[PDB]
RNA sequence: ACGGAAGGGCACCACCAGGAGUGGAGCCUGCGGCUUAAUUUGACUCAACACGGGGAAACUCACCAGGUCCAGACACAAUAA
RNA sequence: UUAAUUGCGAUAACGAACGAGACCUUAACCUACUAAAUAGUGGUGCUAGCAUUUGCUGGUUAUCCACUUCUUAGAGGGACUAUCGGUUUCAAGCCGAUGGAAGUUUGAGGCAAUAACAGGUCUGUGAUGCCCUUAGACGUUCUGGGCCGCACGCGCGCUACACUGACGGAGCCAGCGAGUCUAACCUUGGCCGAGAGGUCUUGGUAAUCUUGUGAAACUCCGUCGUGCUGGGGAUAGAGCAUUGU
């Protein structure tokens, strides 16, 4: 069946929480389970002048947004993967599931 | 369609085949996917579709109440009502006669007649 | 089909667009921030305000049209977006609500000195460790100047500023120009309950329990 | 049905203007257990009538050819498959034909098996057998043997038996012997009915049985089939996740669809009478309701207590006088035949009430008097069948109207009146409505105003079935574990893992008393604390010795299976046993059993209890002394005096004591058997000799000084 | 506050010991000036001059030679099928 | 004495607050934990070349088996100037040696107090008071110019003025990033064309495809030879395409 779930939230502490109950849900159900894979962190950077006008010393500001993404692979019949998606939803943690 | 995917859902996750709801030999429920990809039973490999006095009488009677059972389920929204002895039961269809009081002015006219 | 690099950025702008819409509509309903939580097939938005009845209204009239307003602009299908209404806990400890209170007093002709002390006094009485309100503009004269009002103590540098200080800025429109209002409130670290419970430079030592010498070798057999 | 965005609680003043305070409450605690599964009635128009069964022997019987329409999903799903399924059947909509799917399930694959049926009450047991003695055995050639506390068949008959019907309590005793009783090896399918009684007292007994087969199936590595027979249950998913059923098959139909439609009415009665005066206020409105709703059709009224079975009859017959026919609807045209049935009537209310068309039934009559009220109603001679709530489990009475006469039956545990649980009155409506006799049926639920809104809101919806094992959880922990399956507490957590409690404890922590944390981790220490409580409450009974993480099956815990043991009884009499036990000493010990505490002591019995205390051979005041001194009201004192009366053949002052004596004598043999095994292990030969003299005296009702020859018939 | 007043301590937007450079040449680019109808404009030491995120063919565009449109809500009076 | 009103202390002051520091992000250390065909490693299968005698270089996605040293992380640890020797009312501290991945607060940053400037900004804003315009309107829109205009003076800059070079062949190594939905982005591959570029497809919403970004400076073998010269590449003319009306 090869169920794959990807999680791409910005805040990591809940993202580690969501990946914590999922991994133990499979083993407690005696499911062949593939460990979570933590992809390299994506650092989205924007650099801009601080001043609104054109006056002053050329001071530059850097802003960063971090994207933490993991995936976990599951292999099991549909009747248990369908009872995973509707739960483990917490604020600001994007979750999607792909079949096959 | 010739698909070999034997969908044995029995209508759990798919709509049932209207023409062939079940197996007439071993009772397996055949859904639309199961009916479309094969006309044979999944379990006992029996044909699903062949290529009132005469009809069995109580067989026709069985579906009469069965349709009522479906009718009861379809019309079960209002069967949950409680009669009570404190409900006004305004009996108005959707409004109090357009929110307008002149039908009882005749009763006032009747009272003027009295 | 949008990449996750652009999806999260487009999600933050959705939060940014949705945030400024409420502060311009519920300005007299005490809007105090919004939160967006995404669930498959069901998107929910939590409005936080001081007056939960006005945000809801009779039969949820206001929240329905506000939910319906979001539907039209963002092209969300009916039944996908649902708005909530929730009161704000510890209204004295929210800078945004107290920023509105400062603006409210000025527009009614109240004195700048007395009104400013009123905002900081309520915040201090509500359990805040520190509070600071800054008023800038043409005060009693054409020549503009700033007047800072504060109580307790507020940190200014380091990471804990983000953790403990909430900042609110609200422009005020008056007949003589524009008066700026800035409110910073520092809550007690002892009630944070999310992350740090104290300043990084606070060290607390558990008092040891004294015990007199036994003065005699003895055994308690079992 | 469409969930609102929030729930709003508005409080407004009554005199001032604008004194309003509103709260908006969100509910995001919506998990899959918090749902109603249900199944829409789909288009399955064509059935498989009889002929589509491929067995001439079965098709030659059951002349019902039209196949059960309310089996829409079921039909032949379990006929061939070996997968567990849950079936919710409201009312008597196939309770008999579906229960016979066990033979259709796998008996053809392997014949000559001993599939066991389970019923929650012995009243069902009699009818689950008698109806099938002329239905299955004469045609299938398979015999069925009853297994109850009153029947002790030969083990060879039980081994060769094909079907076994047993209450969960009686199945527990034989299931205590799973290790050595070679009889239980042929279990392939287990079927039980009326399974939503876990909230009741007997539910925990049945609940722990299911977890037993789960461990049997798990270790032995072969599946054991199950089948759940019940009515509409709100929390179907949790039961589905505990019964071990799979996706293919789940039967949850609501009470909306029934063979006979049900009409229900609500009425309120004033809140200034506690229990007693609110029978005169309610008896009269019952009379008008019977005539209005059941003019010429049978009615049925459910009184609260045993005495109210009489009081309602007294007033209703009195109110029946003020109309045309005082003996209305007697349905006895022949006066000569009228006196025929009245001849068999014994005494008391039945003598002067059966002539009015009203029948009475309660557990205070002759065993044939209870039946007499039924056969007359079987051919519709009597109309009113005023009875107790305990009759909603026995014979299926085809009545039309069910009346809830009052509410809030008394509970002895709280010395007060408590609201009736929403498990019995819901089933009590099932008697209303006669299949193929009348179109629709009516029901009325008369209640106090404070509870009037509660039943309007939730009577149709129903409530989740809850597990009440953690009131007797200390007793049945050693039911399956005293064999020596687990030695350490680490796996003791595993022993309770697949019980029904975890299916509701984590889902509904509030009901079970959890108030600290609702998370699965938060409940983990709470459930372990209960496990820690269970082992420590067994320590003061000095039955188990702890070696840290290890538990020890001591000789005191050695007798916990093969025989019912209440554990708490062991410690009470542990410091009393001695080799030279006298006859007087043991008579005190027999009445000290905890199981005898259930004997009721009616008001004013102390006066008559004291009278026979001196009349008894061993007075209570001279027997229960110092630490063993007991109050005269205590049932142990009453039980001690009852045994002496039986030995001395002393006539009891009232007939009520006779029923108690029969109950006391019923458990006398099994309770006395406990001391035989205990004394045998200790080698107290003198005590053992004393034991044999007791049941001989008890069986023949004669003292040890009496001549055994006089016991023979015709001899005083 | 200032001192071509004293005392103590610091800094490669200071110096020493040096490095590599700019200033010299061509070219890109900004500023001033001159020109023009317009060559739109801000910033005059550090703290402006590859700065206005200003690398402008049209847009941007704010300047010039010209041409359209009214997006003047609403209320009042007038003309008026 | 410290980078520090940083500390030891003295003491008509005691007790505090802000700032510094702590904090946060990043860089390095772990053959320690959980791992990971979207990263690899060794071996087993099929297979190419040479020696053939045990090998070396390799190729292989539905060929598997085991692992996380290298690569990514999440949770942790690790440094506090540790030990020692000197100097100091012998206090804070400082110097030196050893050990250490790391010992100039470890390096580098974010944040960063009070009081001010009539510093810049009305041309970022539907943020603005007041003033001006408000219908051949300073509004908007369309066409074409200009902001590039050139006697001249300055700043930020890039190319060099040569053999530590230039040119021609080969050698061949990074890291930070980015990439298409109602769009047409990053483009590998085949073919055509000096070249620029053009055509047909392909993979990629992306650790998996561009991409080992096979980058340049640089390394080696050859030509030139102290010559405004094969240094230098503006100034000008002709032709071939692309961006875009
Ligand atoms: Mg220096
Ligand atoms: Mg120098
Ligand atoms: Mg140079
Ligand atoms: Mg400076
Ligand atoms: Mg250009
Ligand atoms: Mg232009
Ligand atoms: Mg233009
Ligand atoms: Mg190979
Ligand atoms: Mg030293
Ligand atoms: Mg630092
Ligand atoms: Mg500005
Ligand atoms: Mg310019
Ligand atoms: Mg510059
Ligand atoms: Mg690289
Ligand atoms: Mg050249
Ligand atoms: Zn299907
Ligand atoms: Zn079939």
């Amino acid at each position: 069946i090869k169920i794959r779930i990807t999680l791409t939230s910005t805040k990591v502490k809940q993202l580690e929480n969501v990946s914590s109950n999922i991994v133990k849900n499979a083993e407690q159900h005696n499911l062949v389970k593939k460990g979570p894979v933590r992809l390299p962190t994506k650092v989205l950077k924007i650099s801009t002048r601080k001043t609104p006008n054109g006056e002053g010393s050329k001071t530059w500001e850097t802003y960063e947004m971090r994207i933490h993404k993991r995936y976990i692979d599951l292999e099991a019949p549909v009747q248990i993967v369908k009872r995973i998606t509707q739960i483990t939803i917490e604020p600001g943690v994007d979750v999607e599931v792909v079949v096959a | 369609s010739g698909s070999s995917k034997n969908c044995n859902c029995q209508g759990t996750r798919h709509p049932v085949f209207d023409i062939a709801p079940n197996c007439l030999h071993c009772g397996k429920v055949v859904c639309v996917i199961e009916g479309l990809n094969k006309g044979k039973c999944g379990h006992c490999h029996e044909q699903l579709i062949s290529d009132k006095a005469e009809e069995n009488p109580e067989l026709l009677a069985a579906q009469e109440r069965l349709d009522r059972l479906l009718y009861f389920q379809d019309t079960s929204a209002e069967r949950t009502k409680i009669i009570d002895n404190a409900s006004d039961f305004d009996m108005n269809q959707e409004v109090g006669l357009w929110g307008s009081a002149r039908e009882r002015a005749l009763a006032l006219k009747k009272q003027q007649r009295n | 089909l949008i990449s996750k690099k652009r999806k999260l950025v487009a999600d933050g702008v959705f939060y940014a667009e949705l945030n400024e819409f409420f502060t311009r509509e519920l300005a007299e309903e005490g809007y105090s921030g919004v939160e967006v939580r995404v669930t498959p097939t069901k998107t929910e938005v939590i409005i936080r305000a001081t007056r939960t009845q006005d945000v809801l209204g009779e039969n949820g009239r206001r929240i329905n049209e506000l939910t319906l307003l979001v539907q039209k602009r963002f092209k969300y299908a009916p039944g996908t977006i649902v708005l909530y209404a929730e009161r704000v806990q510890d209204r004295g400890l929210s800078a945004v609500a107290q920023a509105e209170s400062m603006k409210f007093k000025l527009l009614n002709g109240l004195a700048i000195r007395r009104a400013a002390y009123g905002v900081v006094r309520y915040v201090m009485e509500s359990g805040a460790k520190g509070c600071e309100v800054v008023v800038s503009g043409k005060l009693r004269a054409a020549r503009a100047k700033a007047m800072k009002f504060a109580d307790g103590f507020l940190i200014h540098s380091g990471q804990p500023v983000n953790d403990f200080i909430d900042t609110a800025t609200r422009h005020v429109l008056m007949r003589q120009g524009v008066l700026g209002i800035k409110v910073k409130i520092m809550r007690d670290p002892a009630k944070s309950r999310t992350g740090p419970k104290a300043l990084p430079d606070a060290v607390t030592i558990i008092e040891p329990k004294e015990e007199e010498p036994i003065l005699a070798p003895s055994v308690k057999d079992y | 049905d469409p969930l609102p965005p929030q729930v709003v609680v508005k409080v407004v003043s009554d005199t001032w203007i604008g004194c309003e305070s509103t709260h908006a409450i969100s509910f995001q605690h919506l998990i899959r257990p918090f749902n109603e599964t249900l199944q829409t009635k789909l288009l399955k128009l064509r059935p498989l009538p009889t002929s589509a069964l491929q067995n001439p022997l079965i098709e030659s019987i059951y002349p019902f050819k039209y196949f059960n329409p309310m089996q829409t999903m079921t039909f032949y799903t379990l006929y061939n498959t070996n997968e567990n399924a849950f079936v919710g059947s409201p009312t008597g909509s196939g309770k008999t034909i579906v229960a016979e799917l066990a033979i259709w399930h796998a008996f053809k694959t392997f014949p000559g098996k001993k599939i066991v049926y389970i019923a929650p009450m012995k009243a069902l047991v009699r009818e689950r057998v008698d109806d099938w003695r002329k239905k299955i055995t004469p045609v299938t050639g398979d015999k069925v043997v009853e297994l109850t506390g009153d029947s002790l068949p030969d083990p060879k008959d039980v081994h060769d038996a094909t079907i076994v019907i047993t209450t969960p309590e009686k199945f527990d005793g034989i299931s205590r012997n799973w290790q050595t009783r070679k009889f239980v090896q042929d279990v392939s399918l287990i079927i039980m009915d009326e399974i939503h009684l876990l909230a009741s007292d007997r539910g925990p007994i049945l609940e722990m049985i299911v977890s037993r087969m789960n461990y049997i199936s798990s270790q032995t590595k072969q599946p054991v089939r199950l089948l759940g027979m019940s009515t509409a249950v709100s929390n179907a998913y949790d039961m589905a996740g505990w019964l071990g059923v799979k996706d293919h098959g789940l039967y949850n139909f609501p009470s909306s669809v029934r063979p006979v439609p049900l009409k229900m009415y609500i009425d309120g009665f004033p809140d200034n009478l506690a229990f007693c005066p609110l029978m005169k206020t309610m008896n009269k409105p019952v009379f008008m309701a019977i005539k209005q709703h059941s003019p010429d059709k049978p009615a049925l009224i459910f009184v609260a207590s045993r005495r109210q079975t009489r009081l309602t009859a007294l007033d209703l017959i009195h109110l029946c006088g003020m109309e045309d026919n005082p003996r209305r609807f007697l349905n006895i045209d022949d006066e000569e035949e009228l006196q025929y049935y009245l001849s068999q009537v014994t005494d008391d209310t039945l003598k002067l009430s059966l002539q009015f068309g009203i029948g009475l039934h309660h557990a205070g009559l002759v065993q044939k008097d209870r039946s007499i009220s039924h056969q007359l109603f079987q051919k519709n001679k009597i109309q009113i069948l005023i009875a107790t709530s305990t009759l909603a489990w026995g014979v299926n009475l085809p009545a039309h109207l069910v009346i809830i006469k009052g509410t809030q039956f008394f509970d002895a545990k709280i010395e007060g009146y408590r609201d009736m649980d929403l498990t019995d009155i819901l089933q009590m409506m099932g008697r209303a409505g006669r299949p193929a006799y009348d179109t629709t049926g009516t029901a009325i639920v008369y209640t106090k105003e404070s509870k009037k809104m509660f039943y309007k809101h939730f009577l149709n919806v129903g409530f989740p079935v809850e597990s009440s094992l953690h009131k007797v959880l200390d007793d049945h922990l050693g039911a399956e574990i005293t064999s020596g399956s687990i030695t350490n507490k680490q796996e003791a957590l595993d022993f309770l893992s697949w019980t029904f409690l975890f299916r509701r404890a984590h889902h509904n922590p509030t009901y079970y008393g959890i108030e600290d944390d609702t998370s699965t981790a938060g409940v983990s220490e709470h459930l372990s604390s209960l496990i820690d409580s269970t082992l420590e409450n067994l320590r003061e009974s000095q039955c188990v010795l702890l070696h840290g993480d290890d538990i020890v099956a001591t000789p005191f815990l050695s007798i916990s299976s093969y025989y019912y043991i209440s554990h708490l009884t062991i410690r009470q009499l542990l410091k009393q046993i001695h080799d030279h036990a006298t006859f007087q000493e043991v008579l005190r010990w027999l009445s000290l059993a905890v199981e005898y505490n259930e004997l009721p002591v009616r008001g004013g019995e102390i006066i008559m209890n004291e009278e026979m205390s001196q009349q008894s051979r061993y007075s209570v005041e001279s027997t229960f002394t110092d630490e063993f001194e007991l109050p005269m009201w205590d049932p142990h004192v009453k039980t001690f005096l009852l045994l002496q009366a039986h030995l001395s053949r002393v006539d009891l002052p009232i007939a009520d004591y006779i029923q108690d004596t029969v109950s006391v004598l019923d458990q006398s043999l099994r309770i006395l058997q406990a001391y035989i095994d205990v004394a045998s292990e200790l080698g107290y030969f003198h005590t053992v000799l004393t034991m044999i003299k007791m049941m001989q005296c008890i069986k023949q009702g004669y003292w040890y000084e009496d001549d055994p020859v006089s016991v023979l018939p015709g001899l005083q």
